[PDB]
DNA sequence: TGCATCCGTGAGTCGAGGGTAATAAACGCAGCGCGGTTTCGGTGGAAGCCCCTCGTTGTTTCGCCGCCGTGACGAAG
DNA sequence: CTTCGTCACGGCGGCGAAACAACGAGGGGCTTCCACCGAAACCGCGCTGCGTTATAATGGGAGCTGTCACGGATGCA
């Protein structure tokens, strides 16, 4: 619905799927912003659902 | 569920069936009974005009005459104006 | 005419306390948004975001 | 302007179609659907008596 | 253009002098257009007469109490402040009141000459006592709106004088509130509700008629820029 | 007896919301019931034939328009 | 100012038209066929079922397995 939702939908680093961990199996700790995200993953742009 | 009652049809089906009495009764009662079995609405079997001869003691051709006597005078819009809303 | 003093119900998921639902007498409003009296929102805990 | 229009998020229903197994309504704005009244609504619903 | 749907006006009494006025259906948003202006006008356009200055015997600096009467001076002051009077001259008129002997001195005891009329004789004033004997002198005039107390520059000449405010407008208070009458079928029409409340000297409705007069005059003073200008009109009656 | 050790549970009211895969096959016989086909049939819809339901006259009578006169307010000098 | 012309007012009355009742000729009630429905039949054959196949062939592919806690039911020692 906008050029951003076109772009930033890519460059998406998902945690779920085959080989990924399901939400209920996805516990509290994994949701955290690891120090190893600095520069790698955006530490702020995450879904709020 | 394809078998769902629209529930407007059902109320409107009752209204159809009641306008039917209100229109038939405003017509002659011999004719009202004639059609009630000719189309066999109140029963399961629509009838032919030679079954009617026993129940109404008249020649089948006379019910041929009465069928038009029903329809044409019905075909006066007065009956049609109040029934054309039913479609 | 038909809405002349005919109460209706207003709900919001979640409803936690009893007052999560409220009965109101509705008035016709132009537009597609439900205008909620600005006092019950506390019970509804509903903000207009 | 955000893509959350009140032209998009209204659903009304007096009576639409019904579920297959149960005679219950269906869910969705696309289908005429019908609104869900949950247990957690039943709670306050009785709490009102 | 025409209003295209004639609005009405209904006056509804609540007391002998206090009344509401419902106007409907105004064109969208027009409730505020005229309501705030109208309340301002009623507060600041209806002529009337009120007390302006005072002086009483005995007091020169004792702005607390005076003998004979028991209560303070401010009590009598505020009593007289809320006095209804009507005058027919813009010169300063003078009235006296002089009651000897203990009792209850009222507004019926004041002796207003012709040309100055009082409409609340039976308004109590003073709890005169101890065979109290008084002489209160009231400098009065007529005007409009609310004029605060103008102090006496000639302090020596009128040194027992007392400056005081004046509610020249005979109305006490008016409020207005708008409504949403037939917004859906008739495109956001609104109904104004007015509530006017005035002194006993005049009525609620009459000052309203005078306000209408003053404002239509004031806007004729402007419409005389293009006499044949196509604005909006109303229609029949 | 403990005692570890699996294990059977629940873990948000709710809106956004239709579908994705694979292996060796052939001959032949029987029932078969659906669909080509093959009879007349009387009851069907015409064709021609007789007793009773619907239109002429014989008044009746209110109605009404021509007539008849009245009177006045008008019409012209 | 005088005197004539007109236009309703009200009735008069004699025509006049429309309603109401003695009833007789277009419907209601008769046969008299056969192109037909409709039956009854006489079929064959796609469609389903079911039988057989003759060198030897003789042990699953796959699945990715984890939370979080907790009571408790269950194999040991």
């Amino acid at each position: 619905n906008n050029p951003l939702s076109g772009l930033t939908h890519k460059r998406r680093l998902s945690a779920l799927g085959p080989g990924g961990l399901s939400r209920e199996r996805a516990g509290l700790e994994v949701r955290d912003v690891h120090p190893s995200h600095y520069g790698r993953m955006c530490p702020i742009e995450t879904p709020e659902g | 569920d394809s078998e769902a009652v629209v529930a407007v049809d059902a109320v409107s089906f009752t209204l159809l069936q009641d306008q039917l009495q209100s229109v038939l009764d405003t017509l002659s009662e011999r004719e009202a009974g004639v059609v009630r079995l000719r189309f066999g609405l109140t029963d399961g079997q629509p009838r032919t005009l030679d079954e009617i001869g026993q129940v109404y003691g008249v020649t089948r051709e006379r019910i041929r005459q009465i069928e038009s006597k029903t329809m044409s005078k019905l075909r006066h819009p007065s009956r049609s104006q109040v029934l054309r809303d039913y479609l | 005419e038909v809405i002349a003093e005919h109460p209706v119900l207003l709900n919001r998921a979640p409803t936690l306390h009893r007052l999560g639902i409220q009965a109101f007498e509705p008035m016709l409003v132009e537009g597609k948004a439900i205008q909620l009296h600005p006092l019950v929102c506390e019970a509804f805990n509903a903000d207009f975001d | 302007k955000l893509h959350h229009l009140v032209d998009d998020k209204i659903h009304a229903r007096s009576t639409g179609p019904y579920s297959m197994i149960t005679q219950q309504p269906l869910g969705g704005k696309a289908q005429f659907g019908g609104q869900r009244f949950g247990e957690m609504e039943c709670w306050a619903m009785q709490a009102y008596g | 253009m025409l209003i295209s749907q004639r609005p009405t006006l209904s006056e509804d009494v609540l007391t002998d002098n206090r009344s509401q006025f419902v106007i409907e259906p105004l064109e969208p948003g027009f409730g505020y257009t005229l309501g705030n202006s109208l309340r301002r006008t009623l507060l600041s356009s209806i002529p009337g007469a009120a007390v302006t200055s005072i002086r009483i015997d005995g007091v020169l600096h004792e702005f607390t109490t005076v003998p004979g009467v028991k209560e303070d001076v401010t009590e009598i002051i505020l009593n007289l402040k809320s006095l209804v009077v009507s005058s027919e001259e813009d010169e300063p008129v003078t009235m006296y009141l002089r009651k000897q002997g203990p009792g209850e001195v009222t507004a019926g005891d004041i002796v207003p000459p012709a040309g100055v009329t009082v409409h609340n004789p039976g308004m109590h004033i003073a709890t005169l006592n101890d065979k109290g004997k008084l002489e209160v002198e009231l400098v009065v005039e007529r005007g409009r709106g609310y004029v605060p107390a103008v102090q006496n520059r000639a302090s020596g000449a009128e040194i027992g004088r007392i400056p005081v405010d004046s509610i020249y407008s005979p109305v006490l208070k008016v409020t207005y509130k708008v409504d949403a009458t037939r917004v859906e079928q008739r495109t956001d029409f609104d109904k104004l509700i007015l509530d006017v409340e005035t002194k006993n000297s005049i009525s609620p409705r009459d000052a309203l008629a005078s306000a209408g007069k003053t404002l239509v005059e004031l806007f004729g003073l402007a419409r005389e820029l293009n006499v044949e200008a196509e604005g909006i009109e109303i229609g029949p009656s």
